[PDB]
């Protein structure tokens, strides 16, 4: 009785989301037609929570995709499993939003966000309980920068008790996509502190050298990408859609991972990644995963989580397996090295079990890490942002649209204000 | 709908687009009769049945290239009403083409630019082609850049001009005609894109390694560029740039948005057997001075932000692993203010080669456009060719009798010193 | 019940699964990597039997070749511990 409304923003959100589905559709075992074919009959105890029931036995994702131009909406309904949505969810724009964050925040977001919140409402009241929101974007583009926030800003103000999960990507430091993603992914976050319950960070180059080093991928693509990103996805929710020995919803992982509103920025990763030369060598048991999920290289954001000590912790083990041996190796990685956990929050790390695991896997996890390592990231956006708005470069297709340069300063001083609550916390 | 329409201005105009339209028809399998044996929208409208006609206008006030496309092999492709000639040419004269004749003809301009843009769903942007050296290009180019900037507000266009060469340029009154060019593409175009003729034939004397070549070979050259900015609004790709986004992420200023262009692979038949073609190799033969298609040396000033587009079989690492590279050249320097100076986009066709063209089938391509602070001298070196010639007033009783003043001139020139200035205070470092 | 129209197919030149910038080395199978996606050998070491094969004779380039293994196999050997046997 409890679900989720997926809402995907951007070119971003539209191919990571339509891998999405391609993978919980699939473990739950419907395929691309919309029925359903699986052999396990616990597929169908929580299918209500991702899908809505429709005639024939199709069942239809609860997904709503949102961006400015009609080029994504073409490619994901013409790729695989992606005539399982409905056509009516699909709201698109003609203009572009063109990179832009003033683009798809104020002058041809605002025309669209009224279409997309009438069918919002239609797929919250259509179901019984709403759990939560997860949506997916980036933050260094304008369609789904600019336009997302604003549709959390507006669901925030409609739905204030109930939960919000946004899975966004950041500009990296190592290299780059676009000229303006410090001043799409500053204002973004200042939109995101307030409004978003929870925000899981990712990284397009944390995910690359996890693909080349640890899965010895020769050529690794966007695809390939976001099936990581989705492998994730599914981990989160693992315990609403599947029963298990501790139960975990979504929000039990909010009040163990937030301390403080304002630090909700969270990274995660996947326990068992191995390239196919190392499967047969791989012996697969909760220690060999532990060591992988605590490993620094398998964090899919960018930030080392070595340099800052780990506020609040978080597990979501799935698969047959001993619930004390999961519980000794958590307090044997908070006695190993305890100089990179907090003194002030005894037992860090939250544990829970799903008795189901994923499709061709015998054990898996996923990884929350609330770490105060967090600020290398926002400060080195921060860093290219104050550069670039010192000589006030690019700012004349900010400024043309209706916003001022008093919200550059005000967000400047949040992501300023962000990065100096968590490094306090490290002291 | 994506779609885009062009406005092809003076010889060099007609020209450019006679080798632009000729790979367009070839990249979708449009036959020359106009019938084809989803993506053809954006430049070809679909009428009727089994019919396609480009989305262009043809004018030039010589009468003698556009009835050579109107007998040529293109005859049943162009609406016949969509070509406009005229009685008689502007004749490297900017004041015919802006006062004396330009007006005559350039209501006639705007009539067909409404039935474009009404047949036309969404229109997404216009390109403009002209050589300011000439009376057409220059003169009648302004005065259709100046109707078109006060009846569609906010509307990107592409300007792909041809400035004069330092060494190799034709006409004596192009600088004359260039100055005063100036004084409207600035306030006008959106994106301009500059191209000069010498830099291209150095492109052709050792890339393609063809001896003697002429303005053939540069039109068919040029276009490989014009398709490739715009193969995303065509074809699909990982990262589809449009052209709102070219017209944001490569202009810090809106004063400033002149901008280089290149093309990485240009191999000649003989050369792509032994030559292996990596994006790590290629990337770094986008950056070369010598492959540039104007004669400014990048060394002396620096990037201000580049944007490369890729086509064919380009995997999304590569593109970042060839510019981690290039972020660490020493050579290649960026402005201090901005960190992050790439656009990346990434397209899936590779590029359609042309039968009888001299460039090779090659299986990936980059086409980088970008905005630096050397392509102040290719102004400051016109603002050295006219001042010398201004200073004792010849070649002016021509532009003076035309309607045209003498003040336009000194108006003008205080504009593009004005251009000079604003070069070298954006490549301050502080 | 009400008229049955098509809708028309306007949309971009889309690409099928083959081409290198869409293929997913992990489709279906849940964060792991499909087979006939080997790891890359290191250093692509070809035997003589794939040359011996495409050549017609066994030419001097292949006899070196072969005697280039033969010495690898006969630093390789031992003298002392048989393969899968004991001393002696
Ligand atoms: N790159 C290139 N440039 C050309 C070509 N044809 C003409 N040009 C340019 O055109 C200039 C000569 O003046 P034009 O622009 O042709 O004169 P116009 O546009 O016909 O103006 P009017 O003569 O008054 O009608 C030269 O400096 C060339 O740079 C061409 O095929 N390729
Ligand atoms: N994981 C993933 N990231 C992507 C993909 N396409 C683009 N991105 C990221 O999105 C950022 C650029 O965002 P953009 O494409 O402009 O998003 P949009 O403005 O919403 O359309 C880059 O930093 C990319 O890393 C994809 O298919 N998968
Ligand atoms: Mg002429």
């Amino acid at each position: 009785m409890r679900e989720i409304v997926h809402i995907q923003g951007g070119q971003c959100g539209n191919q990571i989301g339509a891998k999405f589905w391609e993978v919980v559709s699939d473990e739950h075992g419907i395929d691309p037609t919309g029925t359903y074919h699986g052999d396990s009959d616990l597929q169908l105890e929580r299918i209500n929570v991702y899908f809505n029931e429709a005639t024939g036995g199709r069942y239809v994702p609860r997904a709503i995709l949102m961006d400015l131009e009609p080029g994504t909406m073409d490619s994901v309904r013409s790729g695989p499993y992606g005539q399982i949505f409905r056509p009516d969810n699909f709201v698109f724009g003609q203009t572009g939003a063109g990179n832009n964050w003033a683009k798809g925040h104020y002058t041809e977001g605002a025309e669209l966000i009224d279409s997309v919140l009438d069918v919002v409402r239609k797929e919250a009241e259509s179901c019984d309980c709403l759990q939560g929101f997860q949506v997916c974007h980036s933050l260094g583009g304008g369609t789904g920068s600019g336009m997302g926030t604003l549709l959390i800003s507006k669901i925030r103000e409609e739905y204030p008790d109930r939960m919000m999960l946004t899975f966004s990507v950041v500009p990296s430091p190592k290299v780059s996509d676009t000229v303006v993603e410090p001043y799409n992914a500053t204002l973004s976050v200042h939109q995101l502190v307030e409004n978003a319950d929870e925000c899981m960070v990712l990284d397009n180059e944390a995910l690359y050298d996890i693909c080349f080093r640890t899965l010895k991928l020769t050529t690794p693509t966007f695809g390939d990408l976001n099936h990581l990103i989705s492998a994730v996805m599914s981990g989160i929710t693992c315990c609403l859609r599947f029963p298990g020995q501790l139960n975990a919803d979504l929000r039990k992982l909010a009040v163990n991972l937030i301390p403080f509103p304002r630090l909700h920025f969270f990274m995660v990763g996947f326990t068992p990644l191995t390239s196919r030369g190392s499967q047969q060598y791989r012996a697969l048991t909760v220690p060999e995963l532990t060591q992988q999920m605590w490993d620094a290289k398998n964090m899919m954001c960018a930030a080392d989580p070595r340099h800052g000590r780990y506020l609040t912790a978080s597990a979501l083990f799935r698969g047959r397996m001993s619930t004390k041996e999961v519980d000794e190796q958590m307090l044997n990685v908070q006695n190993k090295n305890s100089s990179y956990f907090v003194e002030w929050i005894p037992n860090n790390v939250k544990s829970s079990v799903c008795d189901i695991p994923p499709k061709g896997l015998k054990m898996s996890a996923t990884f929350i890490g609330n770490s105060t390592a967090i600020q290398e990231m926002f400060k080195r956006v921060s860093e290219q942002f104050t550069a670039m708005f010192r000589r006030k470069a690019f700012l004349h297709w900010y400024t043309g649209e209706g916003m001022d340069e008093m919200e550059f300063t005000e967000a400047e001083s949040n992501m300023n204000d962000l990065v100096s609550e968590y490094q306090q916390y490290q002291d | 709908m994506r779609e885009v329409i062009s406005i092809h201005i003076g010889q060099a105009g007609i020209q450019v687009g006679n080798a632009c339209w000729e790979l367009y028809c070839l990249e979708h399998g449009i036959q020359p009769d106009g019938q084809m044996p989803d993506a053809f929208n954006t430049f070809f409208s679909e009428t009727g049945a089994g019919k396609h006609v480009p989305r262009c206008i043809f004018l030039d006030l010589e009468p003698t290239v556009v009835d050579e496309v109107r007998t040529g092999t293109y005859r049943q492709l162009f609406h016949p009403e969509q070509l406009i000639s005229g009685k008689e040419d502007a004749a490297n004269n900017f004041a015919r083409g802006h006062y004396t004749i330009g007006k005559e003809i350039v209501d006639l301009a705007l009539d067909r630019i409404r039935k474009l843009a009404d047949n036309c769903t969404g229109l997404q942007g216009f390109l403009v082609f002209n050589a300011v050296g000439g009376g057409t290009g220059s003169g009648l180019g302004s005065l259709l850049l100046e109707r078109l900037s006060v009846d569609y507000g906010k509307k990107s266009k592409l300007g792909f001009t041809v400035y004069p060469s330092p060494q190799v340029s034709t006409a004596v009154v192009e600088p004359y005609n260039s100055v005063l060019s100036t004084h409207s593409l600035l306030e006008h175009t959106d994106v301009a894109v500059m191209l000069d003729n010498e830099a291209i034939y150095d492109i052709c004397r050792r890339s393609l390694d063809i001896e003697r070549p002429t303005y053939t070979n540069l039109n068919r050259l040029i276009a490989q560029v014009i398709s490739s900015l715009t193969a995303s609004l065509r074809f699909d790709g990982a990262l589809n740039v449009d052209i709102t986004e070219f017209q944001t992420n490569l202009v810090p200023y809106p004063r400033i948005h002149f901008m280089l262009s290149s093309y990485a692979p240009i191999i000649s038949a003989e050369k792509a057997y032994h030559e292996q073609l990596s994006v790590a190799e290629i990337t770094n033969a986008a950056f070369e001075p010598a492959s540039m298609m104007v004669k400014c040396d990048p060394r002396h000033g620096k990037y201000m932000a580049c944007c490369l587009m890729y086509r064919g079989d380009v995997v999304p690492k590569d593109v970042n692993a060839s510019v981690a590279t290039i972020k660490t050249k020493r050579t290649i320097q960026f402005v201090d203010w901005c960190p992050t100076g790439f656009k990346c986009g990434i397209n899936y066709q590779p590029p359609t080669v042309v039968p009888g063209g001299d460039l090779a089938k090659v299986q990936r391509a980059v086409c980088m456009i970008s905005n630096s602070t050397a392509i102040g001298e290719i102004f400051s070196r016109l603002d050295h060719k006219f001042d010398l010639m201004y200073a004792k007033r010849a070649f002016v009783h021509w532009y003076v009798g035309e309607g045209m003043e003498e003040g336009e001139f000194s108006e003008a020139r205080e504009d593009l010193a004005a251009l000079e200035k604003d070069f070298e205070e954006v490549g301050a470092e502080s | 019940m009400f008229r049955q129209e098509e809708q028309p197919k306007t949309g971009v030149r889309q690409f099928g699964t083959h081409t290198t910038g869409k293929v997913d080395h992990m489709l279906g199978t849940h964060a792991t990597v499909r087979p006939e996606y080997k790891d890359p050998p290191p250093k692509r070491t070809v035997p003589t039997s794939q040359l011996e094969a495409v050549r017609n004779i066994e030419t001097q380039y292949i006899k070196a070749r072969k005697a280039a293994e033969d010495a690898r196999e006969r630093q390789g050997t031992s003298h002392l511990y048989a393969a899968g046997k004991g001393w002696g």
